[PDB]
């Protein structure tokens, strides 16, 4: 049922920057939290950033906040990766993915209810 | 007895039960201004939260006089809620409204 | 002033007497909306004072 | 580094029982019950299997299960399968809305 379309691989050079998308489908765009997890090739994975997509929060991670700025659209259906002063360190396989429910009177970003992920695509970097 | 202070404009909270029945009172039904109290014989569970998390700021006043206020919210933003039985509510308000009638 | 439909609270900053006497700084303190009164009717509504 | 310890590999037979710990702090998993379990078959992306220490998703038999203990969670992985080759991952609540990820561990079948 749903799944998470994510842009394409591409190659960049050190200090520059990269803007990954992911949009959605079939599920209110709303109603969950979207969420992002790195993998470096051949490496254990790890944690970038949520977003309450009804809003402009983010919960982004204390390493990368800095070098983080995502963002999102409604209308697109869309939830943009964004990252800046890119080492060769970022390079890596980035994966889209819905996180808990979301509505009134609890936060659940802290949950790792990843139902579930999108295509993954790679940077590439040095 | 152990009188309980606590502050409440509009319910009374973790007040002594009624021993053995619903009872209404007031010093002249007749008049709306007087507050027609009650005093409830079972307890209704009431349950409040505030989820956004704050955290405490310092800020040095003057000499040495420190004033504490609301700094970063780590978190997610979300509303301030308060929560009853809804059944519960209703059997006893509207046991509330037997007794107003054994008055009214 | 419409993306959160939720009571978040205002992010104002003010200037504090530090200890010196004379010396002062830039800080910041957030307030919920019914402690904050806007101070006047000119369309520069970016300046408040306690409701006190 | 992860600030979540796991071993590198485990290996066994079809039809023997496998279990595998995480082990974090007192603080993150181990103030929570938020711990959650990640499987990365070779290439592909990864797969869910379980949150909230012992509850599961749609797909997965009752195979596996998972358990806490102090600063410590668990998998089990009981009668191990010929399809089984394949990372799993632990991952679980950071406190201060932050989430965190183990490095996880290799089992193979023999
Ligand atoms: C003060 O009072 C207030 C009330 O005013 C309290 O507020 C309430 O607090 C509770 C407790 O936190 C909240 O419960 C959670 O609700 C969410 C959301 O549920 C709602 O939305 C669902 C989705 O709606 C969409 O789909 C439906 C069709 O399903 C569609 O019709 C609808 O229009 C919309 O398009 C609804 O499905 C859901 O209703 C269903 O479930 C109800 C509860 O079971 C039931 O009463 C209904 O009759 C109906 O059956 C409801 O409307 C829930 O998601 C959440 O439950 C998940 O998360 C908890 C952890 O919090 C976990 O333990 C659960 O097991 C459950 O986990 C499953 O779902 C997760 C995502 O939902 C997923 O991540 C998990 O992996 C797991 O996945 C399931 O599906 C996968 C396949 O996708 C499968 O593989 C799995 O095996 C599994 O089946 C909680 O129930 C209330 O939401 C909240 N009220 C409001 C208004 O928000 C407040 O708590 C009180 N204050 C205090 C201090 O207590
Ligand atoms: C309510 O509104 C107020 C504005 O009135 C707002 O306050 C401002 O918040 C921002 C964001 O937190 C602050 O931005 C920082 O500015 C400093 C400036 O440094 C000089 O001045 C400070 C102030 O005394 C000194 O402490 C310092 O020594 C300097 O003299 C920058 O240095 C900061 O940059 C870092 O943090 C950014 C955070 O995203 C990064 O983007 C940036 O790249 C820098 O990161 C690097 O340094 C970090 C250590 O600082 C390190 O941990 C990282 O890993 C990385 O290496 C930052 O831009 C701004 O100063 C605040 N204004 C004042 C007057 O204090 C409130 O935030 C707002 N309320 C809420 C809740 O947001
Ligand atoms: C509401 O907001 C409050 C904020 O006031 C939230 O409370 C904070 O919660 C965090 C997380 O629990 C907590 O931070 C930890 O405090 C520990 C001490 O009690 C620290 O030891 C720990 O630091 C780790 O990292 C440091 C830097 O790397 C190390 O120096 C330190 O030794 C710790 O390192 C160990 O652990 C990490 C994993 O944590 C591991 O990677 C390392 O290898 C090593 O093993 C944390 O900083 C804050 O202290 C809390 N705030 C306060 C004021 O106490 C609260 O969570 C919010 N509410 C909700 C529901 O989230």
């Amino acid at each position: 049922q749903v799944q998470l379309v994510q842009s394409g691989a591409e190659m960049k050079k050190p200090g520059a920057s990269v803007k990954v998308s992911c949009k959605a489908s079939g599920y209110t765009f709303t109603d969950y939290y979207i969420h992002w997890v790195r993998q470096a090739p051949g490496q254990g994975l790890e944690w970038m950033g949520w977003i309450n997509p009804n809003t402009g929060r983010t919960n982004s991670a204390q390493k990368f906040q800095g070098r983080v700025t995502m963002t999102r659209d409604t209308s697109i259906s869309t939830a943009y990766m964004e990252l800046s002063r890119l080492t060769s360190d970022d390079t890596a396989v980035y994966y889209c993915a819905t996180g808990g429910w979301i509505g009134l009177y609890y936060d659940s970003s802290g949950y790792p209810n990843f139902d579930y992920w999108g295509q993954g695509t790679l940077v590439t970097v040095s | 007895h152990g009188i309980r202070p606590v502050v409440s404009t509009q319910l009374l909270l973790n007040g002594s039960l009624a021993e053995k029945e619903i009872v209404i009172r007031s010093e002249n039904l007749t008049n709306n201004a007087k507050i027609i109290i009650v005093h409830l014989h079972t307890p209704v569970e009431i349950v409040c939260t505030r989820p956004n998390n704050n955290t405490r700021k310092s800020v040095r006043i003057g000499p040495g006089q420190t004033f504490y206020a609301t700094g970063d919210i780590i978190g997610d933003i979300k509303q301030a809620h308060c929560n009853i039985s809804e059944e519960k509510w209703n059997d006893t308000l509207q046991k509330v409204g037997i007794e107003l009638q054994k008055h009214f | 002033v419409k993306n959160g439909t939720v009571e978040e609270m205002k992010n104002c900053s003010f200037n504090t007497t530090t200890e010196i006497r004379d010396k002062e700084k830039k800080e910041y303190a957030l307030f919920y909306k019914p402690d904050i009164v806007p101070l006047s009717e000119t369309n520069n509504t970016s300046e408040y004072r306690l409701i006190n | 580094q992860s600030a979540l310890t796991q071993p590198a590999s485990v290996s066994g037979s079809p039809g023997q029982s496998i279990t595998i710990s995480c082990t974090g702090t007192s603080y993150d998993v181990g103030s929570y019950n938020l711990v959650s379990w990640y499987q990365q078959h070779p290439g592909k992306a990864p797969k869910y299997m379980i949150y909230e220490v012992n509850k599961r998703p749609s797909g997965v038999s009752n195979r596996f299960s998972g358990s806490k203990s102090g600063n410590t969670a668990s998998l089990t992985i009981s009668g191990l399968q010929a399809e089984d080759e394949a990372d799993y991952y632990c991952c679980s609540y950071a406190g201060s809305s932050t989430v965190v990820f183990g490095g996880g561990t290799k089992l193979t079948v023999l």
